[PDB]
RNA sequence: CGUGCCUACCAUGGUGACCACGGGUGACGGGGAAUCAGGGUUCGAUUCCGGAGAGGGAGCCUGAGAAACGGCUACCACAUCCAAGGAAGGCAGCAGGCGCGCAAAUUACCCACUCCCGACCCGGGGAGGUAGUGACGAAAAAUAACAAUACAGGACUCUUUCGAGGCCCUGUAAUUGGAAUGAGUCCACUUUAAAUCCUUUAACGAGGAUCCAUUGGAGGGCAAGUCUGGUGCCAGCAGCCGCGGUAAUUCCAGCUCCAAUAGCGUAUAUUAAAGUUGCUGCAGUUAAAAAGCUCGUAGUUGGAUCUUGGGAGCGGCCCCUUGCC
């Protein structure tokens, strides 16, 4: 049904990564999701799906092509190393657990006021 | 000098008339279409001594 | 008649910079007395407070009793004879209300029917006088 | 501070004399002839023709053997040919000035639909180009103010749509009413 | 570091009618912005560069770099807690509050992008980026559209046709559909640091109670009524000319039109028109304007005269004056 083709293709052997521009054509239904595009690209590259990422998607005003940037690696350790934590957050490899405003800054001020043992008492709890 | 009691005399003593149920008007491109087809398709039997956009 | 040499441009700019003041528009635009003499401080609009309601007379060929409002300003603190625009609005302007005022058609001259009124009421107590003349936006009190 | 974009171009010129009876009749017959919405998109075409005339008079001011004149004139003639106003014949600069307002309205989208079928009454062709039912190429066109280039000039289509593309937009209402 | 930057002595110099000096600026300077012949005119606080200030001005440690202010010291004006003996302050940073006003937004999220800083691949950043208000302004852009049936108001090809209509707008509060498509209602996507919107898509989703286009005008300038009813120099309209005093082409309303159109009126500053600031490009007998006359400084302007015809080679160099040796 869908047709996935890479237009531009580069290889950076310094990180063992392969960058590509991916166009997924749709003469039919809606935008095929992240997981399904990832699985089809993993089947077309004939490796494990947990090493290939993709980011960004467009739509050319009525069916048409959807354009993104795909990253094929060769190691899950290299994926943990050379990728940001928010692009690991699509699969949940990193969790921050404090996505809150003013908590860090109020702990900064409560450490800025007192010093030493009282600072370790107040700022760490 | 003059009296200040006569304010809005004509607006008060004018008898009110209810606005009738006018049908809706085609607007925009449709309005320019009817403006073209009102004064550019069937005007040529008339003569220049008289003009009738309102009477 | 003129001065038409190659080194006469200082004489030209001197004569032109002198004779440019005799135009009325240039001197009323670039002389400070037309800012420190007029009201509004050289602005577009001004708020004010109703002091009294005056029935002024019209000119010689037109016999009418125009309705004006004497307005104490807030910005400068002057007194301005404003003007009630429409057929009514004398009953819509009460005593000591916030009144926005503007010009008629020109800063200097006035309208040829009212003798000494340069200014016009636009709002009455933060609700527009067009709404007070129409049906919508009835007055608070 | 912020740095994103700041630009302001007006393809919109209100004329000086507001109410001329001959000019208002000319603009009304132009709208009724080429199927337009309002007079600002007549003033668009008038301003673009005026700007092309400004460029043409600026080129004709220059000396004939000037390389900037030759480059800019050849580029302007190439752009006018690829639009489709001029021909592959007269490549002079006075032939640019010898034009009319109606040529760009002819080279707009729906007038090419009038010249190449599936139009059916330009006031309905407005609807046919607004609703996705006339498709110059695989990139779908949704815009009435579309200058059709002469290099393709023939691609009029529609895919995955109502009359031939396929689908039940509101005939399922009629089928559920009968059933 | 060179400097009258400062001191001692000596000389009397320095600037100016080509406008110094002294005032005013509702004056931060530029790149630029608006205004369409050309020439000009008016703004530029504002996102890029440079200068100045952190309530006023004075002084200073540290430091390579500060007379620093999200550093310190003292005075003045405010102003906080005070058990009254003392501490403590600077939003012309980001929000927000009062006041001033004609006049100008939320105590939002994130360091994901851009970069910056530090011992440093890891931390921080109201610098920034995203979202909320937003009709300052700019670009695209539906508003009931649309093709058909029929009454024909009839225009038009042609035959005495009082019509044969493979062509035409129009009222049809008359029908038929494509049941066109959009706005909204919402599933799933996608965007994204996490989200929102556009975009993709499933399902609802118009037939006049519809899902409703306003803003101004209709005497001339300037498009549109010598329509109807009241008002009868009263109310008022009208930026000017003017209308209204019983038959209102201008008031109020109704109907119908017209102007532009999801941007219209209004006020103000400004530009063009304004050849009504004139260098291009204005005038000076009478319309506003040539000093009573003359001399004369500064300024402005200032007669002619000193390189000439031609040669080589056709369909650019020199001589008969043409780089000095
Ligand atoms: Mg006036
Ligand atoms: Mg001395
Ligand atoms: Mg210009
Ligand atoms: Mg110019
Ligand atoms: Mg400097
Ligand atoms: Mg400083
Ligand atoms: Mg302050
Ligand atoms: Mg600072
Ligand atoms: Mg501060
Ligand atoms: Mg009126
Ligand atoms: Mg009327
Ligand atoms: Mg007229
Ligand atoms: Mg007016
Ligand atoms: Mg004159
Ligand atoms: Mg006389
Ligand atoms: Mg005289
Ligand atoms: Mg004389
Ligand atoms: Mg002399
Ligand atoms: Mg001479």
């Amino acid at each position: 049904t869908v047709t996935i083709r890479t237009r531009k293709f580069m290889t950076n052997r310094l990180l063992q990564r392969k960058q590509m521009v991916i166009d997924v054509l749709h003469p039919g239904k809606a935008t095929v999701p992240k997981t399904e595009i990832r699985e089809k690209l993993a089947k077309m590259y004939k490796t494990t799906p947990d090493v290939i990422f993709v980011f960004g998607f467009r739509t050319h005003f009525g069916g048409g092509k959807t354009t993104g940037f795909g990253m094929i690696y060769d190691s899950l350790d290299y994926a943990k190393k050379n990728e940001p934590k928010h692009r690991l957050a699509r699969h949940g490899l990193y969790e921050k657990k404090k996505t809150s405003r003013k908590q860090r800054k109020e702990r900064k001020n409560r450490m800025k006021k007192v010093r030493g043992t009282a600072k370790a008492n107040v700022g760490a709890g | 000098h003059g009296s200040l009691a006569r304010a809005g005399k004509v607006r008060g003593q004018t008898p009110k008339v209810a606005k009738q149920e006018k049908k809706k008007k085609k607007t925009g491109r449709a309005k320019r279409r009817m403006q073209y087809n009102r004064r550019f398709v069937n005007v040529v039997p008339t003569f220049g001594k008289k003009k009738g956009p309102n009477a | 008649g003129k001065c038409r040499g190659l080194r006469t441009a200082r004489k030209l700019r001197s004569h032109r910079r002198d004779q440019k003041w005799h135009d009325k528009q240039y001197k009323k635009a670039h002389l400070g007395t037309a800012l420190k003499a007029n009201p509004f401080g050289g602005a577009s609009h001004a708020k004010g407070i109703v002091l009294e309601k005056v029935g002024v007379e019209a000119k010689q060929p037109n016999s009418a009793i125009r309705k004006c409002v004497r307005v104490q300003l807030i910005k400068n603190g002057k007194k301005i004879t404003a003007f009630v625009p429409n057929d009514g609005c004398l009953n819509f302007i009460e005593e000591n209300d916030e009144v926005l005022v503007a010009g008629f058609g020109r800063k200097g001259h006035a309208v040829g029917d009212i003798p000494g009124v340069r200014f016009k009421v636009v709002k009455v107590a933060n609700v527009s006088l067009l709404a007070l003349y129409k049906g919508k936006k009835e007055r608070p009190r | 501070p912020v740095a994103r974009s700041w630009v302001c171009r007006k393809t919109y010129v209100t004329p000086r004399r507001p109410f001329e009876k001959s000019r208002l009749d000319q603009e009304l017959k132009l709208i009724g002839e080429y199927g337009l919405r309002n007079k600002r998109e007549v003033w668009r075409v008038k301003f673009t023709l005026a700007k092309i005339r400004k460029a043409a008079r600026e080129l004709l001011t220059l000396d004939e053997k000037d390389p900037r004149r030759l480059f800019e004139g050849n580029a302007l003639l190439r752009r006018l040919v690829r639009i489709g106003v001029l021909d592959e014949g007269k490549m002079k600069l006075d032939y640019i000035l010898g034009l009319k307002i109606e040529d760009f309205l002819e080279r707009r989208l729906q007038t090419q639909v009038f010249k190449l079928g599936l139009a059916k009454s330009i006031h309905h062709a407005r609807v046919l180009i607004r609703q996705r039912h006339i498709r110059v190429r695989k990139q779908v066109v949704n815009i009435p103010s579309f200058i059709v280039r002469l290099d393709s000039q023939k691609h009029i289509d529609f895919s995955l749509r109502s009359p031939y593309g396929g689908g039940r937009p509101g005939r399922v209402k009629r089928k559920n009413a009968k059933k």
